[PDB]
């Protein structure tokens, strides 16, 4: 409550020069993001409090109803957990870049991606018994060619496939 | 031009109409943008020779 | 209009491969196609040459490849194995065996 | 469907293929007119974790990353490049079959009306050509005042219509003033 | 889709001329194409029945 300038946040020190007439810091949209201390004097920068979403990584209600929680880049231990925040504070915490994933493993092994979450990192619901693990997206299996100077390799035998193809023409008519 | 269309001349609306925030440089932007897009069409249909 | 009222020979458009037919079928606010694709399976490697020399004169197919088992040349189609036996109506003759680069010797049949 | 990967020894009867294959010796396995690309473009905020204008905005406006990183994005452009400089156009369809780089282009110039003959007799020349024209394209690319006008643009309309956004939060609206907390 | 994987008969799709080929690129938030095409040059003219 600096003179009335209330407000919610974190002090620190800053190397902001403030001419003595100048005492307040002002940026886009009239955020105070310095004050001047009225009595010591002393310059202070005003930071907002850690704040974040989260998400829930879960199969379907079918198969089971073990979730997995994702905080939208808080770097984990810097304040993973200041009721609903039951999940031991703990349990196999694991860092993305992304945010912080807690409730999942990382299996070193490349499997098809099936839960997107960001950066490269997929989740699934494998058995090993039952666990929900977070690898890395696998592009497919490696393979060689034989290029030379004098080969080819032409095909001795065929197959005929059926591939089916959906598409929208239209919606509903309305009126109002 | 909006501080013509939705004033006319008086020159407090337009005091008020300063309240409202960058308003009028977003549909003039759009606007402009339109002309230049619908310029530039007529051209790579015909201009291929 | 591409796909159902002819052959279509955009690669990718109708169907994964070569692309054959196609069936149009009615559904609720839209439309189920069945492309029919041909799609090649089984390989065997072998040893090829650019063109043929017989006697100062280079010869490239009429239209296939030259394929050789180890000891004989034939000539073949680019999508399904077939040789034949070289002659002259498979070949025409447009050089003098001195450009072209990794022609090897054989010879052919005249009927 | 499967990641090929280049053959061991480059060569392909004269064509230059080292300017767009990548090069083990940068860390990020890139070509050189993929470095020169990602050089050109400037980006202020690409989405990664970093706890002036990005650091503003706290208000609820967050960038958030793109599934599929830029260092996979790389691997799937080598497995197409290798795949149409060694198999020809048949990985399209089905399994890739191997054929000699002259032969596909042979059937390249067979296909546009024009007889196989004309490259097995100027196969010398026309390489020649295509390494002079991937040499020139670089320096096109390098000295051109403004090529990637497109990307900048994209790039800079979001930022444009965030900086609106932001900036519009410091206005009256007819109220008393602009901040919540002193009223 | 059409031009990488094979040869493309539209004209003036994939570069101007006859193409041959194509080689793609990345680049942030874009794609770059390569096209490879081919010109005729010189002229002679003759006479025709
Ligand atoms: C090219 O591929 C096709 C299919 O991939 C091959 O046709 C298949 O040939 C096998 C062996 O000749 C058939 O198996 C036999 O099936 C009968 C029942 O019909 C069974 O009694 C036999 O004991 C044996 O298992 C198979 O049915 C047949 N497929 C079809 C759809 O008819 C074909 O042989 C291949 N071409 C070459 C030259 O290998
Ligand atoms: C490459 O292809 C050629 C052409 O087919 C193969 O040559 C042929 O080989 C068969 C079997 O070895 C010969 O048939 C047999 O010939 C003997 C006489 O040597 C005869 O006693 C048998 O009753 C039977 O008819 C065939 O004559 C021969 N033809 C030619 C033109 O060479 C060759 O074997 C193939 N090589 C490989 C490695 O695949
Ligand atoms: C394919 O093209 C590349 C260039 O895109 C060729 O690499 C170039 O090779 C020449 C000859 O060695 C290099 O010139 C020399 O470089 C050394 C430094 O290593 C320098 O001290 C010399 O004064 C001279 O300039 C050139 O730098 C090099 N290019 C690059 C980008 O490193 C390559 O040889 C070509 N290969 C084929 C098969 O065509
Ligand atoms: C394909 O042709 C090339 C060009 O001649 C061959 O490359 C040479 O191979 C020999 C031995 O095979 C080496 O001693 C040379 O050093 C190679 N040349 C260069 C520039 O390095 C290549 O070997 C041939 N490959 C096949 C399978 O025949
Ligand atoms: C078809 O390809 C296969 C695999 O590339 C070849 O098998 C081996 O090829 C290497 C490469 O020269 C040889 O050193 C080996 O001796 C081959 N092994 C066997 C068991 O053949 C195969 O040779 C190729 N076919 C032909 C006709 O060359
Ligand atoms: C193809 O055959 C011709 C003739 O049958 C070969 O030409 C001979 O080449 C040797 C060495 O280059 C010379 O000493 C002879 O005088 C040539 N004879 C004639 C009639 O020209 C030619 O070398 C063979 N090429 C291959 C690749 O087998
Ligand atoms: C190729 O075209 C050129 C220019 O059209 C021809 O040159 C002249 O053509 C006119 C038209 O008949 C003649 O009256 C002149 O006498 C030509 N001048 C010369 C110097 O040739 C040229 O003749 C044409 N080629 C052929 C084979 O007719
Ligand atoms: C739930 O899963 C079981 C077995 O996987 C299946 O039989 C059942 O139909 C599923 N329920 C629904 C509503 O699909
Ligand atoms: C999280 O904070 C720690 C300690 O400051 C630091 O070492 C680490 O690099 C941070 N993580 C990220 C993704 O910035
Ligand atoms: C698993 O991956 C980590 C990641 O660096 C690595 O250090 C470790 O050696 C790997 N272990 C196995 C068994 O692959």
């Amino acid at each position: 409550n600096f003179n009335g300038l209330t407000g919610t946040g974190v002090l620190t020190e800053s190397n902001k020069k403030f001419l003595p007439f100048q005492q307040f810091g002002r940026d886009i949209a009239d955020t105070t993001d310095a004050v001047r201390d009225p009595q010591t004097l002393e310059i202070l920068d005003i930071t907002p409090c850690s704040f974040g979403g989260v998400s829930v990584i879960t199969p379907g209600t079918n198969t089971s109803n073990q979730v997995a929680v994702l905080y939208q880049g808080v770097n984990c231990t810097e304040v993973p957990v200041a009721t609903w925040r039951v999940y031991s504070t703990g349990s196999n915490v694991f860092q993305t870049r992304a945010g912080c994933l807690i409730g999942a493993e990382y299996v070193n092994n490349s499997y098809e991606c099936d839960i997107p979450i960001g950066a490269g990192i997929c989740a699934s619901y494998q058995t090993q018994s039952q666990s929900i693990i977070a690898y890395t997206m696998s592009l497919g299996a490696e393979n060689s060619v034989a290029y030379s100077n004098n080969s080819i390799a032409i095909p001795t035998n065929f197959t005929i496939s059926v591939t089916t193809e959906i598409l929208p023409v239209s919606m509903t008519k309305t009126s109002v | 031009d909006c501080t013509m269309y939705i004033c006319g001349d008086s020159t407090e609306c337009s005091n008020l109409l300063l309240q409202y925030g960058s308003f009028c440089t977003q549909l003039k932007r759009a606007l402009t943008g339109i002309a230049v897009e619908q310029d530039k069409n007529t051209q790579e249909v015909f201009a291929q020779v | 209009s591409e796909c159902v009222l002819g052959q279509s020979k955009r690669v990718d458009f109708c169907g994964k491969g070569y692309h054959l037919m196609s069936f149009p079928q009615s559904a609720p606010h839209g439309v189920v196609f069945l492309h029919v694709t041909y799609v090649p399976a089984q390989e065997k490697n072998f040893t090829t040459a650019p063109a043929i020399c017989h006697d100062g004169k280079a010869h490239f197919p009429r239209e296939g490849v030259f394929v050789s088992n180890g000891t004989h040349w034939f000539v073949t189609q680019r999508n399904f194995y077939e040789p034949q036996i070289i002659t002259t109506d498979n070949t025409f003759v447009s050089g003098n065996c001195d450009v072209v680069i990794g022609i090897v010797n054989n010879t052919v049949y005249d009927p | 469907k499967q990641i090929y990967k280049t053959p061991p020894i480059k060569y392909f009867g004269g064509f230059n293929f080292s300017q767009i294959l990548p090069d083990p010796s940068k860390p990020s396995k890139r070509s050189p007119i993929e470095d020169l690309l990602f050089n050109k473009v400037t980006l202020a905020d690409a989405g990664f974790i970093k706890q002036l204008i990005c650091a503003q905005k706290f208000n609820g406006l967050t960038v958030l990353p793109p599934l599929l990183t830029d260092e996979m994005i790389a691997q799937y452009t080598s497995a197409l490049l290798a795949g149409t400089i060694t198999s020809g156009w048949t990985f399209g369809a089905g399994p890739a079959l191997q054929i000699p780089f002259p032969m596909q282009m042979a059937y390249r110039f067979n296909g546009i009306g024009v007889t196989q003959n004309v490259l097995y007799e100027n196969q010398k020349l026309i390489a020649n050509q295509f390494n002079s024209a991937i040499g020139k394209i670089q320096d096109s690319l390098s000295s051109t005042p403004s090529a990637l006008g497109k990307l900048q643009d994209v790039v800079n309309h979001n930022a444009q219509a965030l900086n609106t956004l932001v900036k519009q939060l410091s206005s009256k609206f007819g109220a008393i003033s602009s901040v919540l907390n002193d009223i």
